[PDB]
RNA sequence: GAUAACUGAAUCGAAAGACAUUAUCACG
RNA sequence: GAUAACUGAAUCGAAAGACAUUAUCACG
């Protein structure tokens, strides 16, 4: 399956702005997880939550240091498929990590902190909340698209949520990832294309940063330095 | 209960 | 980076069976914990608990269900002459494996930590017993099994030199990044052997599906005494 | 040994308001804590605190249920006019009074360590929640209540010169002691001059009567105040 | 209300052997207690749970001071009369004792045996700092022992009045009156009836039997309360 | 505290 | 735990 | 860094003795 | 009144069967 498509003195640098995305939205939790597992601490009841959010923070930085360690010129006439596919595959882990800690961080955890403390102060803002699905979201369309149009897909590499959108439309009858993908014919018109999906995710990147950093002041202010 | 011869 | 190594008819079938390793792995967790969401729909103060569990399996059943519906033949060019130099090498065929080993291997860690770990201390606070905790055999079985699939995937990816930092698994770095800061051997520090042809990865795996087999089938075991304890001492009538 | 103070007509209606007294604080404290012990339905974190409230607030309502149902008159023999091998001596008919007022004072003493320190903190380290704490207005009522309170029954029992081990209050004693190894300031350690008739303790007790209420009602106020935020906050 | 009854030479002993059986259950909390408040100081999330129990080990150990300076022969005016003190208005302070101890140690035992076992099982996640079972048991035992003396003392007599009753004996009463009142083969403890005495003689025989059923029950309390010492001690007091 | 006329 | 000819 | 202070006399230590100049905790 | 609803197929029941028309909780 896939292109035809060869790799050209460019790619290097592409792939190096693809990873630099992720390692963007790795980091951005990480910061605020820090925060918050610090503010965590002095709450007596959230203890073994606390601890499970630092098994996670710790799964994050992990990928984040794996990324930015990896160089990218090293790997790389190959043909484009080749380079492109670990690349999504550490986007595909990557998103069905955050799928995980999205649904602890912004439903269980709310519910559980709200549960034993009745404390708002301890808890997500609402747009904090929509920020993370949005940003989510939109990484899951962009690793699709990135898959689908080379046509590098396969089982392995589905997400469970797009899977789902697939699923539950097969079994009723326009959703954001129900949409066609078209193939892309060469490098210049992956490279454009990415180049459009970078301004996006950019701009969801830095939505995401200033909601948690509304959350983080937030907390200080309730909870102190 | 313990109880005393007749209380 | 590999081997120089080409796929040969059996090929195919050496997937399928790496495959039904992960499958099994994969198969028996769901199964263990579809009994305990279900014990704990009766436990008022696990609610939470109850449906972070239920986005774990659901992940878990996912993986399930792609590597089940997987045709590997459908993702293998033989050629038909040994040779036919546009015959797929072994390394661009094991690659998507390693791939969804790793990825795998990553949520089990995760999900391992939650369910061994912080939500056992966490039942025990809530509940005041130990009706619905793990016994201490199962959570050794469970680490004992990880760690073999995680030794697993670290050999069929350094055997045939296919590493990356995007394949490296957290738990095989942090061996590695300690023993550098410290510097009866420990496991995944050991030093894994390039393979030179097919065959030797052939029987190599072979003898893997041996170990990993025999780990399945402890763990499933000791998941069978766990649903016989909540049915004990939770689940049934008194 | 007491008084030679013997029983009037109007000794048992002076025993239903000092009575009245007791009950009123009772039932301001159980008001209060029902409606925090609601509140606490709904932290899963508080549940013990929340029993050992339960059993507290039962102590009470048995206290006062114990008072509303006491009938003095059934526990005094006056005689004809002043027949003394019938009439009861007045120390006779205050020390179960006395003695039961001891009895709750030491109880709200338990009580009120827990519910205003302990408690207090027990939140704060669970919860981090201030909406769930008590106001610090009305610990001070809390504790300005008390204080009269062991202050009156002081002066029942010394007054009359019934005092005895058996009826000594903690907090008094830890006055006493506390200041034999330091006349004075301290509320609790000011001389009480005896009664020589009943007049006087009549006369005496409307007056601590009308400090008691009045404090009550600073007590009943500050209480509204802690119910009215727990219910702005939790609905 | 009471009895006909005087004072004569052996009442003040009488009482100061009643005394006595409240300082031996006093104090073997408050002993108990001073070793348990010790473990306590080294947990650090039980620091306010181990405040509460200080309040409550002072309040014991007020009474049990206080009882160990009460002397007895100091309230009593026995004549040669009739000057002579009747038997109730000696007994009626003694009694009182005993009644404001027994609600004291209710509200004690509630927290101490249910609880606070429950709080140090969900912070700690070990039953090395709770008490045994044959404690709990030893502890309602012992209570429930000196709700029934005290009971007896105040029914006996024809003293009692709404200010002494005790909760627990009130709540077998008016639950029995709204469940049954199966008041002849009656199981319960409390809901037995109580006769009048008709003398000190019978007074003086009745509690003597009582001291030994009593002094009985503080002896298992006591055994109990050293086995649980000595298992604090060896599950998380000494070193390893 | 406060102490009635006399006390 | 692991077979021959894995490791050295 | 944080936590912990009876109106105690226990606690720890085989003993000597220790007990805020201390003890404990921690993605330190 | 409150609580509990997998993208499940377990769970409970000797069985028939039950599973929001349900189950559970609650200060004598
Ligand atoms: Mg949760
Ligand atoms: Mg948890
Ligand atoms: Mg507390
Ligand atoms: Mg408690
Ligand atoms: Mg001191
Ligand atoms: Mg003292």
């Amino acid at each position: 399956l896939g292109s035809d498509i060869k790799v050209t003195p460019g790619t290097s640098e592409l792939v190096e702005q693809i990873l630099a995305l992720l390692s963007r939205y790795l980091s951005s939790y990480i910061h605020v997880l820090n925060k918050f597992i610090s503010h965590l601490r002095r709450v007596a009841t959230l203890r073994f939550e606390r601890t499970t959010l630092i098994k996670f923070v710790k799964k994050l930085r992990f990928y984040n240091d794996s990324v930015l360690s990896y160089n990218a010129s090293e790997f790389i006439a190959d043909s484009f498929d080749k380079v492109i596919l670990p690349i999504a595959s550490m986007f595909v882990k990557s998103v069905e990590t955050f799928d995980l800690l999205n649904y602890y961080l912004t439903q269980s955890l709310q519910k559980e902190i709200l549960s034993k403390t009745l404390n708002e102060d301890l808890t997500l803002t609402a747009e904090s909340i929509l920020a993370i699905d949005d940003t989510y979201n939109h990484f899951v369309k962009f690793s699709q698209w990135m898959i689908e149009s080379l046509r590098i897909g396969s089982n392995l590499l589905d997400l469970e949520v797009v899977q789902f959108a697939i699923k539950s439309a097969d079994e009723d009858g326009d959703n954001i990832f129900l949409q066609e993908i078209l193939p892309v014919n060469s490098e210049e018109e992956f490279q454009t294309l990415s180049a459009a999906w970078h301004s996006i995710l950019d701009g969801k990147l830095s939505a995401l940063d200033e909601e948690f950093d509304v959350v983080a002041t937030k907390w200080h202010d309730k909870f102190g330095k | 209960i313990s109880v005393p011869p007749g209380v």
